[PDB]
RNA sequence: GUCCUAAGGGGGGCUCAUGGAGAACAGAAAUCUCCAGUAGAACAAAAGGGUAAAAGUCCCCUUGAUUUUGAUUUUCAGUGU
RNA sequence: ACGUACGACCAUACCCAGUGGAAAGCACGGCAUCCCGUCCGCUCUGCCCUAGUUAAGCCACUGAGGGCCCGGUUAGUAGUUGGGUCGGUGACGACCAGCGAAUCCCGGGUGUUGUACGU
C-alpha cells in the first residue's frame, strides 16, 4: 500500500500554520448513506494528512534535541488579519521637539542613575527617593536656621518640611507640563 | 431581613463542583496544565499523588478536552505483593509506591504495525530521552518531610525525570542549606519507624502494643525493617507487573452489577407522584 | 440512633478574654496573668475601627486572648464553675450549643495576689463539638456539619446538669 | 582586554579608555576555562587593574569573582 | 546498547575532601566505592543515591579504590603506605593493612579471576619508592 | 494606572508589533438552541486556552447594532467572537465575528444542519490534549474564487479560529489531530467541519503511512449573511509590522558566516 | 505636623462587609465564640459578566534604586572602545 | 450498578429538612518520638489501620418553599428599516417586503459523562 497520491492538481502547503490546501474537488456522493459519506469525507481527510505530514518530514529540518524531535517550521504566509493596528511612533512633546531643535542629546543610562558618591560621609547615597539628597537634612539631629528666614517663615511650619514643600512645587510643575502634553497629543 | 430570598437565590453564581466538593485548586491546575516554557506542541504528564487514611493514590495523568487520562498507577495496598503490609501509608511505603509507579510506567514505555512520528524522524545522531512529568500534590501542604515528596523521590529513583530540589527531603538544614543523607537512608528504609518502635518499647510497652499490635503479631521486629523494604525494592525492580489478590470477596462485574442493583432504591414514577399527591390532597381535605 | 458514641457531648475550646480597652501596662499584665493561668503565650487583639467615645483608635491593641483544649480546658472551666458556684442562666446558652459567663477577679480562681499585677477580669467562652467536627475544619473536602448532628441548646443544658451537677435559672 | 568599562575619576576618562588604577576593564577569560552553571562558556570577564600602567610599563588586574 | 547520560541522577555528599578515586562494582551499578582525602573511602548505594558503608582506617589520602574481578573484595592504597582490603558486603576490614612500601602507595592491580591459585587472590601495589 | 498589576494588564493590551495570540468570547442571545449551546462548548472545546465564556443573556442583534460587540471587545480583549442565536428563519445560528481595533472587521452566519450535528462525546476515541493545536486541511473549490467571497472570508476566519499559538519549531509528536474544512463551488453548498486523530503504521518506507479515525465534532454549515470590512480598515489589518530582529538588506553590505560585516567594492 | 529594612516580584496560609445568638466591666458603638453570609467588604477601573483555597488580607525570601550581550529596529553622534 | 483518584460540562449540580446505605473504599478516629507548624497537634505535619462508629462527611431516595434548565405558545406579533409601491401636492394611510422582541400561558425535569484501579 501506497504513502504517496495522485490528484489531478497539486496541494498547496503552508508549514508556519501547519496548513495544506486541497484545490481539487471533493466528489461529494449524491446520496443519504451517512457511513459512505462519512467514509469518503475520511478519505479526503486522510489524504490531506498523509501529504502534509509527508510534507512536514520531507521539506523541514528535523533537529534531535533533549526535548525531543524537533520540525523547524518556516514563518507564516497565509495572509491574516491583526488584532490591532500597527504601532507608530508617539506624537513628540514640547521637551523632544525642544531637544531635537537645540541638539540636545539623551542622557546616557551611566549618568541618569540614581546613585551618588558624598564625599563628607564618604558613603554611596541616592540623588531622589527614599533617604534621597534631595531630602538632605530633614531627619539630622541640628538645622542651622536663618534669623531672617526664620521671622519669614509662616506659623505652625517648621524648616523641616521646606524640603519637602519644593519637592512637591517641582511635582506639580512636571505634572501640569505633563498633562499639557498628553492633552495636546489627544487633540493630535 | 430575610438574606436568602429570591433576589438572593437568582444572582447566586455557584463554583466549580469539584471546588464545591473541595478537591481540586483550579487556580493551580491551570498553571499546570496549560502553561510551557516551550511551544512545540507537546503532551505533558503529571504525577498525581494523593493521600487517604489506608492508602497511597499515585498515578500518571495527561489532561484532554472531555477528561483526564491515566497512563499508569500504583497503590500503596499492592505492596504486599511485594512483602509489605504494615504501615503502608508512611514515608517509606511512600517511596515504595513511587518506585512502583515509576517501574511500571518504564515497563509500559518498553524503556525497562504501528509506530512512532518519533521512530519515523529519528535521526543518527539521537539518544534515548527520558520520560519527563511534573508533580501534582493537590492540596497537600508541601513542607519538609512531606510524603508526596517521598513519592515523587521515590519515582525518581525509579527512572522519572521530575524536575525538583533537594530543600524539602527529610533531614534538610535549612541554615546550612544541606540535606543530612543519613536521614534521608533512614527515612527511606523506614528507621524512623523503627526507632519509634524502640522508644515506645523502652519507655511506654502499652502504647507500644496499641500502636504496634499488627507488627508483634506478624513478628515484624524493628531491626528487620530495613532489609524488607530493600528486598521489596528488589522484587520491585524486578517485576513491576506482579499481580496481587486481597482478602475482599469476589465477584464477577455482572455479579456486583445485580449485587448493587439489590440494594438500589428505585425512583418513583409520574403515576407514582401523582398517586401520591391525589393521596395528600384526600388527606389534606379529610 | 441517639445512644451512638459518636455523637458525645465534649468541650472543644474554652477562650479566656481580658479586655482592658487600653494599650501597655495594663494590657502587657493581662497578658501576663493569661500566661500564668494557662501555661502558653497569650494573643494581642487590635481594634479594628476607631471610636472616640472609647478612647480607641485603629490598629492599636486593646484585648488579649487565650484558647485553650484538652483536659487543662476541663480544669480551667472547673475552676470557672467552682467561683460562679456552679450557677448559670439559661441566658448565658446559646442556640449552637456553647455558652459561657464571666468573672470580675482573677484572684479567687486560685492565683495568688500580686501587687505589681493587680485585680483581673475574665470572660470565659465553652464551645461544645460532637466527634466528626473536621468536616468543617480540615483544609481538603470541607464541608457543612449536618443538622442532626448539632449541639442545641437545651442538649448542653442537660449535658451541663448531668457533668457539673449544676443549676440554670 | 575587550573593552574599559569604567575609569574611577571621569566618565570622558572611560570614554577614552584610559588604563589607570583601579579601572575597571572587560578582558578575555577564554584561556582561564571557565563554565557558567547553565554549560555556557564565559569568555568575558570584570577586572580591576591593581597597579599604575604609566609608571611600570605594563597593565596587571586582578578578576573580580 | 547503552544509553547516552544525560542528566543528573544523585549529587550525594559526605566526604569531607576532596574525591581522588571512584569505581563501580563489577556485579552492578548499585555499588559504587569513592576514595577521597579525608582518609576514607565509602560505599554508596546508587539506586537511592545514599551512603552504605564508609570505610576508615588509614591515615593518608585513598589514592586509589579496586575491586576485586568477582567483586567480593575491595582494595583502598592511600599515603600512609598501606593497602586495606575490605569486604563491601558488610564494611569491615579484611585481616590486616598491608606493610611493607617505603613512601606512597599510588596503584592497585589485582590478578584476574581465572589466574587465582593456591586458594588465594594476589593484589600488586606500584609506589613511590 | 496606579499599581504595577493594572500596568501589566495595560501592556498586555496595548498595540504590539507582534501580537499576542487571539482571544475568543463565547456568548449567545435570548433565543439559544441546545444544540447551539452544544456547538459553542466544542468549540470552546477546541480553543480552551485562549477563550473567554459569558453565561447571561444578552439582547443583542448582530446585523442590526454591534455597539454592544465593540463594548465587550473592548473590555475582554477579545478579537473573535462565537455568538449563538435561534430564531424561526435560522434556527440554529453561530455568528463569527472578528474585530479590528476594537472595532467590527467583519461577520460572518453558519447555519447548523441539526439532524446531522454530532458532539465530541458521541465518539468514542482519544481526543485532544489540552493546549494542543491541531493541524488544518481545507479541501474543495469554493476556497479558490478570485474575488473575495463568503468562503473566502469563512475559510480566513476558521484558520484564525484553530491557528492556536505561532511557533518555529514543533515536536513530530504533535502531529496528531487534524481539522478537515471541506466546501465545494455550486442549491446552496455545504460546509463541512470534522476533526480527526492520527495513527501511524509502517509501510516498508521511511515516510509513514497515515490513517484517521473520526474525533469530533461533526458539522455542517451553511453560509448565512454576510458583513464585509471596510476598505481602508481592511488594509489596516493587512498591513503587517516588521520585527526589530528582521533586518533591512543595505546595497553591498552583508554578514558573513563569522559575523563580521563585509563589504562589496566593484 | 509625623512614621517607615522603599516600592515591586514570587510562594504559602486565611476569608470579607453585615445580621442573629451569647460572654464581668461592655452599656446601639471596645474584645472574644458559634451560625448564616456571591462578595453586598477591600483592591483597581468606570461592565452591559473585574477579583474568593484571589487580583483581597497576613507570613517567608529578595530588596541588587534601574544588569549584560547584539553584526538587528529608530534617532543621533568633530569625544565614532 | 456501587466506591475511590484525577477530571469535562459548571445550580437539571444550588439553599433547607427527613429516611436508608449489603460488600469494599472513603470518612469520623487513636498517639505526638522522628519530619513539620501553631496562642491552642483546632488546622498543617508525622506515626497507627488495631479498636469503636455509620453519628457526621459522602451516596441514593423523598418532601415543601425558592431558585435553575429545556420545548411549544406568544409570533413572524409589537417594534425598526425601507414613496419600497399605490393614493395623498407633501407629511403620511394601507399594502409589499427585509430584520425581528419581550411579558403572560402550557408541558417536562431537579444531573449527565471520560480515564484508571477496585467492590
Amino acid at each position: 500500500l501506497p504513502v504517496t497520491v495522485e490528484k489531478p492538481t497539486p496541494y498547496t502547503f503552508d508549514l508556519g500554520l501547519l496548513l495544506a490546501n486541497d484545490p481539487n474537488p471533493v466528489n461529494v456522493p449524491k446520496t443519504t448513506d451517512t457511513q459512505v459519506l462519512e467514509q469518503h469525507l475520511a478519505s479526503v481527510a486522510r489524504d490531506g494528512a498523509q501529504v502534509l505530514i509527508n510534507q512536514l518530514l520531507t521539506t523541514t529540518t528535523i533537529t534531535a534535541t533533549k526535548d525531543g524531535v524537533l520540525l523547524t517550521l518556516p514563518p507564516p504566509t497565509t495572509p491574516l488579519p491583526r488584532e490591532k493596528p500597527v504601532p507608530q511612533p508617539k506624537p513628540e512633546t514640547k521637551w523632544q521637539a525642544f531637544a531635537r531643535r537645540r541638539g540636545i542629546k539623551p542622557k546616557t543610562r551611566e549618568q541618569r542613575r540614581n546613585l551618588q558618591y558624598n564625599p563628607t560621609t564618604g558613603q554611596w547615597e541616592r540623588k531622589w527617593g527614599y533617604k534621597g539628597a534631595n531630602k538632605r537634612g530633614e531627619t539630622d539631629p541640628i538645622i542651622e536656621v536663618s534669623a531672617a528666614k526664620e521671622a519669614m517663615r509662616p506659623e505652625g511650619t517648621s524648616v523641616r518640611g521646606d524640603k519637602r514643600r519644593e519637592i512637591r512645587a517641582r511635582v506639580k510643575k512636571n505634572q501640569k507640563q505633563m498633562l499639557r502634553n498628553q492633552r495636546i497629543a489627544a487633540e493630535k | 431581613k430575610l438574606v436568602k430570598n429570591s433576589a438572593y437565590y437568582s444572582r447566586f453564581q455557584t463554583k466549580f463542583k469539584r471546588r464545591r466538593q473541595g478537591k481540586t485548586d483550579y487556580y493551580a491546575r491551570k498553571r499546570l496544565i496549560t502553561q510551557a516554557k516551550n511551544k512545540y506542541n507537546a503532551p505533558k504528564y503529571r504525577l498525581v499523588v494523593r493521600f487517604t487514611n489506608r492508602d497511597i493514590i499515585t498515578q500518571m495523568v495527561t489532561s484532554e478536552i472531555n477528561g483526564d487520562k491515566i497512563f499508569a498507577a500504583a497503590y500503596s495496598h499492592e505492596l504486599r505483593a511485594y512483602g509489605i503490609n504494615h504501615g503502608l501509608t508512611n514515608w517509606a511505603a511512600a517511596y515504595a509506591t513511587g518506585l512502583l509507579l515509576a517501574r511500571r510506567v518504564l515497563a509500559k514505555l518498553g524503556l525497562d504495525g504501528e509506530y512512532t512520528l518519533t521512530e519515523a524522524a529519528e535521526t543518527e545522531d539521537g539518544e534515548r530521552r527520558p520520560f519527563k512529568a511534573i508533580l501534582d500534590v493537590g492540596l497537600a501542604r508541601t513542607s519538609t518531610g512531606a510524603r508526596v515528596f517521598g513519592v515523587m523521590k521515590g519515582a525518581s529513583d525509579g527512572g522519572i525525570f521530575i524536575p525538583h530540589s533537594e530543600n524539602r527531603f527529610p533531614g534538610y538544614d535549612i541554615e546550612t542549606e544541606e540535606l543530612d543523607t543519613e536521614v534521608l537512608k533512614k527515612y527511606i528504609y523506614g528507621g524512623h519507624v523503627a526507632e519509634y518502635m524502640e522508644t515506645l518499647a523502652d519507655d511506654d510497652e502499652e502504647r507500644y502494643k496499641s500502636q504496634f499490635v499488627k507488627y508483634i503479631e506478624d513478628d515484624v521486629e524493628a531491626d528487620s525493617l530495613e532489609e524488607l523494604y530493600a528486598e521489596a525494592h528488589k522484587q520491585i525492580r524486578a517485576d513491576p507487573f506482579r499481580k496481587y489478590v486481597s482478602d475482599a470477596p469476589k465477584k464477577s462485574k455482572e455479579e456486583w452489577k445485580a449485587e448493587s442493583l439489590k440494594y438500589k432504591k428505585a425512583k418513583l414514577s409520574r403515576e407514582e407522584r401523582k398517586a401520591r399527591v391525589e393521596a395528600k390532597i384526600k388527606q389534606l381535605l379529610a | 440512633k441517639a445512644q451512638n458514641p459518636m455523637r458525645e457531648l465534649r468541650i472543644q475550646k474554652l477562650v479566656l478574654n481580658i479586655s482592658v480597652g487600653e494599650s501597655g501596662d495594663r494590657l502587657t499584665r493581662a497578658a501576663k496573668v493569661l500566661e500564668q493561668l494557662s501555661g502558653q503565650t497569650p494573643v494581642y487583639s487590635k481594634a479594628r475601627y476607631t471610636v472616640r467615645q472609647f478612647g480607641i483608635r485603629r490598629n492599636e491593641k486593646i484585648a488579649v486572648h487565650v484558647t485553650v483544649r484538652g483536659p487543662k480546658a476541663e480544669e480551667i472551666l472547673e475552676r470557672g464553675l467552682k467561683v460562679k458556684e456552679y450557677e448559670l442562666r439559661r441566658r448565658n446558652f446559646s442556640e449552637t450549643g456553647n455558652f459561657g459567663f464571666g468573672i470580675s477577679e482573677h484572684i479567687d480562681l486560685g492565683i495568688k495576689y500580686d501587687p505589681s499585677i493587680g485585680i483581673y477580669g475574665m470572660d470565659f467562652y465553652c464551645c461544645m463539638t460532637r466527634p466528626g467536627e473536621r468536616v468543617a475544619k480540615r483544609r481538603r473536602c470541607k464541608s457543612r456539619i449536618g443538622a442532626s448532628h448539632r449541639i442545641t441548646r437545651e442538649e448542653t443544658i442537660r449535658w451541663f446538669k448531668q457533668r457539673f451537677d449544676g443549676i440554670v435559672r | 582586554i575587550l573593552s574599559v568599562k569604567k575609569n574611577p575619576s571621569n566618565p570622558l576618562y572611560t570614554q577614552l579608555g584610559v588604563l589607570t588604577k583601579g579601572t575597571i576593564i572587560e578582558v578575555n577569560v577564554s584561556d582561564l576555562g571557565i563554565v557558567t552553571a547553565s554549560g555556557k562558556i564565559a569568555w568575558g570577564r570584570y577586572a580591576q587593574i591593581t597597579n599604575n600602567p604609566e609608571n611600570d610599563g605594563c597593565v596587571n588586574a586582578v578578576l573580580l569573582v | 546498547k547503552v544509553h547516552a547520560v544525560s542528566r543528573l541522577a544523585h549529587r550525594i555528599p559526605g566526604h569531607g575532601q576532596p574525591i581522588l578515586s571512584c569505581q563501580f562494582s563489577p556485579v552492578s551499578s548499585s555499588r559504587l566505592a569513592t576514595g577521597s582525602g579525608d582518609n576514607t573511602a565509602r560505599i554508596w548505594d546508587t539506586d537511592s543515591g545514599t551512603p552504605k558503608f564508609t570505610l576508615k582506617g588509614h591515615t593518608g589520602w585513598v589514592l586509589g579504590v579496586s575491586w576485586s574481578p568477582d567483586g567480593k573484595y575491595l582494595a583502598t592504597c592511600s599515603m600512609d603506605t598501606t593497602v586495606r582490603v575490605w569486604d563491601p558486603e558488610s564494611g569491615k576490614q579484611v585481616n590486616q593493612e598491608f606493610r611493607g612500601h617505603a613512601k606512597w602507595v599510588l596503584a592497585l592491580a589485582w590478578q584476574p579471576y581465572h589466574l587465582w591459585r593456591d586458594g588465594t587472590a594476589r593484589l600488586a601495589s606500584a609506589s613511590k619508592d | 494606572p496606579r499599581n504595577a498589576r493594572s500596568k501589566r494588564a495595560l501592556e498586555k493590551r496595548a498595540p504590539k508589533i507582534v501580537e499576542n495570540p487571539k482571544t475568543c468570547l463565547f456568548l449567545r442571545g435570548t433565543t439559544c438552541s441546545q444544540i447551539t449551546q452544544d456547538a459553542m462548548n466544542d468549540l470552546y472545546a477546541m480553543r480552551q486556552v485562549h477563550a473567554k465564556r459569558f453565561h447571561k443573556k444578552n439582547a443583542i442583534h448582530p446585523f442590526e447594532d454591534a455597539t454592544s460587540l465593540c463594548f465587550f471587545s473592548e473590555k475582554n480583549d477579545c478579537s473573535l467572537m462565537v455568538f449563538g442565536s435561534s430564531n424561526k428563519k435560522r434556527p440554529h445560528t453561530l455568528t463569527f465575528v472578528r474585530m479590528f481595533d476594537y472595532k467590527v472587521l467583519d461577520m460572518l452566519e453558519f447555519y447548523l444542519d441539526p439532524d446531522t450535528y454530532r458532539s465530541i462525546s458521541q465518539f468514542k476515541t482519544s481526543k485532544i490534549p489540552i493546549g494542543m493545536r491541531p493541524m488544518m486541511v481545507f479541501a474543495g473549490t469554493a476556497f479558490e474564487s478570485p474575488v473575495p467571497n463568503a468562503f473566502t472570508m469563512a475559510k480566513s476566519m476558521l484558520i484564525d479560529f484553530f491557528r492556536g499559538e505561532p511557533s518555529d519549531k514543533i515536536d513530530v509528536e504533535g502531529l496528531r489531530f487534524v481539522v478537515v474544512v471541506t466546501a465545494d463551488e455550486p442549491q446552496k453548498p455545504i460546509l463541512r467541519l470534522r476533526v480527526y486523530g492520527i495513527r501511524t503504521k509502517r509501510s516498508g518506507t521511511r515516510l509513514p503511512r497515515v490513517e484517521v479515525e473520526e474525533h469530533g465534532p461533526r458539522m455542517d454549515f451553511r453560509l448565512g449573511r454576510m458583513r464585509e470590512p471596510d476598505p481602508a480598515m481592511l488594509k489596516e489589518a493587512m498591513k503587517k509590522a516588521k520585527t526589530p530582529q528582521e533586518e533591512r538588506t543595505k546595497k553591498n553590505i552583508s554578514m558573513d558566516l563569522l559575523g563580521d560585516k563585509i563589504g562589496r567594492i566593484h
